[PDB]
């Protein structure tokens, strides 16, 4: 029974701060050193600093120096991490890690590796504020087809903060769905995109609607996604 | 720094059979030396720290090697649960301390090319400011391919976004989307959009293309 | 019990390189970390690297860096400075010292140092010095003592009566002659009964010539 | 990209005086801050150490203070055995150490102990003749000597150094040579060394008489 419990996800806008906890369960909180290691989406862990639990003492990594404060109550055996003048770049998983040994490390003492770590606290740096998604059709076609498939989807522009969640024929249709993660654009709102891949044969007597749902505004958009129509019809 | 690179990228390799992953340094880590599992939306879970010893309560499959600059792991018999990113961690010298890029270990499967789909701005977008046109790739391997967008034969430079989903749960496959977007009359000066995908699966570019109207 | 012993005074020529060693005794090498760091005289002093001697992990000071190479032969117990390419501007005391871990405080520190090693950068010839009596020409109190004269390079050691005399010494800094050769006095006062029941002696100590002189002052 | 400024560059104080001196870093250093004591001739000693952690061995006289950039050492109470320059030094971003202050201690006036001593027989037989005298605890550091030979004013054929400051009764002591070829020491009889100084109420000349 140990483990360390770390405070939930946060939306801050940039130049603001943030501090995340991290409770101690199951050994002595003051007998170990307690760091804290971040992770951008879709990027390696980056060592911040650490905390020594028993004396209160720090130390901190060049690239954080000024905007990391690491401080710890002994009295609830809790560690905090206070990121301060937040940028974009500072969107990350943020982890709470426990090294295997009691101390600190140094000659002879190589101590810095962790087997107890918290379970991860997201937090977002963006301006934008909450918005409901625009849902927009990828329709299917000839041009969309391969080996009697075609491809349809719903491109889901434009909202904020994560997640929505995104179904098709209110539950009916579940194979063949491809629901691509989320991208920061440069507005600071997301967009996602979720295609089907279906037989190509009865695209005139199917319906498909996707079901895109975003909690954060109460929003709830069906779009219902038709093969391709014409404007008109040439020759020459 | 010390300079943690962690080789190859992304290793396919099939069930049962033995990963060998690499991690080399800048500069010399003595055999201070760790090893982390990281399965999407996990924390990290120490496997082998010392360059070779196993962590409490890890199964024995799990071995580690090396010295110096240069490292490896070994999984000598890969299970379906062991499918995950693996990083490297130097802790001989701080601060900083530091990780490598990671290598992520994906199942094994034949060699499948990418079924490439061009989707236009739909009228209900259009009929607002901005203008998205996307370029699809579902269920190809390897998952590293070159999506190019061109529009009247000329290039594009980062005016698009792209994503990609995590290997098919059935046929181990990967899908791509890729965004291209613009405004009116952005999209309304140019007639041809495409966009160009390289990838193993097959011979020559494949070049997937409409014109505005 | 803990100590740090330095190797001897050293002068080199311009351009040559130079190595200095610091021996640790009282406690283990690869417990603690090692620093260098130098000082010209009434001047600051300078960091100019640190060594890890468990794993040899060595950390400089940028303008020091290429230059200055720390090492360690931690079975010896002892740690090595070599710094290349020598110029006059490299004169200077450098130190050695230890950094050493702190149980109720959770921190490191640099705690204990070395005498000093003095590099004198000169193409000059290394000459002895003439030890000469100070002694009064035929008060309840008298001064004695020694003339260390027409050496080079710094620096030469005076002590009395193989150190039981210390109260009351004055070893003067030297005086650098038009010969450029150095001139240094130490004296001592002593009461003016004890001139006859009691013997006095400086020993004087110039290293760099292997000269070691006990001269008696009557 | 770290720097440091300590500030006094020198300071004066009377023994029991408060001394302060205070460290400002460019950055946080986060209270790694050290101060060290180097008297004259001897090597750096820690005091104080991760801001306020008196070393053992060293009086409570002696303490730190400080965080964030701005850091202060205090001896209370001021001793004679505390002349030195002392350092601070920052160990957060790599190691720098403070410029120095350098500690001088201001006494009362003490008169100089003169004494006059005639070149030995062993240097006589090498062709040169060194004339020493020697101004025994005295202060302030100025003081003049004047070489009469024959009870002419001598000028060029001197030399003198000053000795640190006292650790116990925080005075200073001078020795003077006067230089002359063996020939030149044989033409006259009375060789004379004339010293000036604030703590005397006329000059003291001390002398022999060569044979």
């Amino acid at each position: 029974q140990v483990h360390l419990v770390q405070s939930g996800a946060e939306v801050k806008k940039p130049g603001a701060s943030v501090k995340v906890s991290c409770k101690a369960s199951g050994y002595t909180f003051t007998s170990y050193t307690m760091h804290w290691v971040r992770q951008a989406p879709g990027q390696r862990l980056e060592w911040m600093g650490w905390i020594n639990a028993g004396h209160g003492t720090t130390k901190y990594s060049q690239k954080f120096q000024g905007r990391v404060t690491i401080t710890r109550d002994t009295s609830a055996s809790t560690a905090y991490m206070e990121l301060s003048s937040l940028r974009s770049e500072d969107t990350a998983v943020y982890y709470c890690a426990r090294p295997t040994s009691e101390g600190v490390a140094g000659p002879s003492r190589y101590y810095w590796y962790f087997d107890l770590w918290g379970r991860g606290t997201l937090v977002t740096v963006s301006s934008a504020s909450t918005k409901g998604p625009s849902v927009f059709p990828l329709a299917p076609s000839s041009k969309s087809t391969s080996g009697g498939t075609a491809a349809l989807g719903c491109l889901v522009k434009d909202y904020f903060p994560e997640p929505v969640t995104v179904s098709w024929n209110s539950g009916a249709l579940t194979s063949g769905v491809h629901t691509f993660p989320a991208v920061l654009q440069s507005s600071g709102l997301y967009s996602l995109s979720s295609v089907v891949t279906v037989p190509s044969s009865s695209l005139g007597t199917q319906t498909y609607i996707c079901n895109v749902n975003h909690k954060p505004s109460n929003t709830k958009v069906d779009k219902k996604v038709e093969p391709k129509s014409c404007d008109k019809t040439h020759t020459e | 720094e010390i300079v943690m690179t962690q080789s190859p990228a992304t290793l396919s390799v099939s069930p049962g059979e033995r990963a060998t992953l690499s991690c080399r340094a800048s500069q010399s880590v003595s055999s201070n030396l760790a090893w982390y599992q990281q399965k999407p939306g996990q924390a990290p879970r120490l496997l082998i720290y010392g360059a070779s010893t196993r962590a409490t309560g890890i199964p024995a499959r799990f071995s580690g090697s090396g010295s110096g600059t240069e490292f490896t792991l070994t999984i000598s018999s890969l299970q379906s649960e062991d499918f995950a990113v693996y990083y490297c961690q130097q802790y001989n010298n701080w601060p900083p301390l530091t990780f490598g890029g990671g290598t992520k270990v994906e199942i094994k499967r034949t060699v499948a090319a990418p079924s490439v789909f061009i989707f236009p701005p739909s009228d209900e977008q259009l009929k607002s400011g901005t203008a998205s046109v996307v370029c699809l790739l579902n269920n190809f391997y390897p998952r590293e391919a070159k999506v190019q967008w061109k529009v009247d034969n000329a290039l594009q430079s980062g005016n698009s976004q792209e994503s990609v989903t995590e290997q098919d749960s059935k046929d181990s496959t990967y899908s791509l989307s890729s965004t291209l977007t613009l405004s009116k009359a952005d999209y309304e000066k140019h007639k041809v959009y495409a966009c160009e995908v390289t990838h193993e699966g097959l011979s020559s570019p494949v070049t997937k293309s409409f014109n505005r109207g």
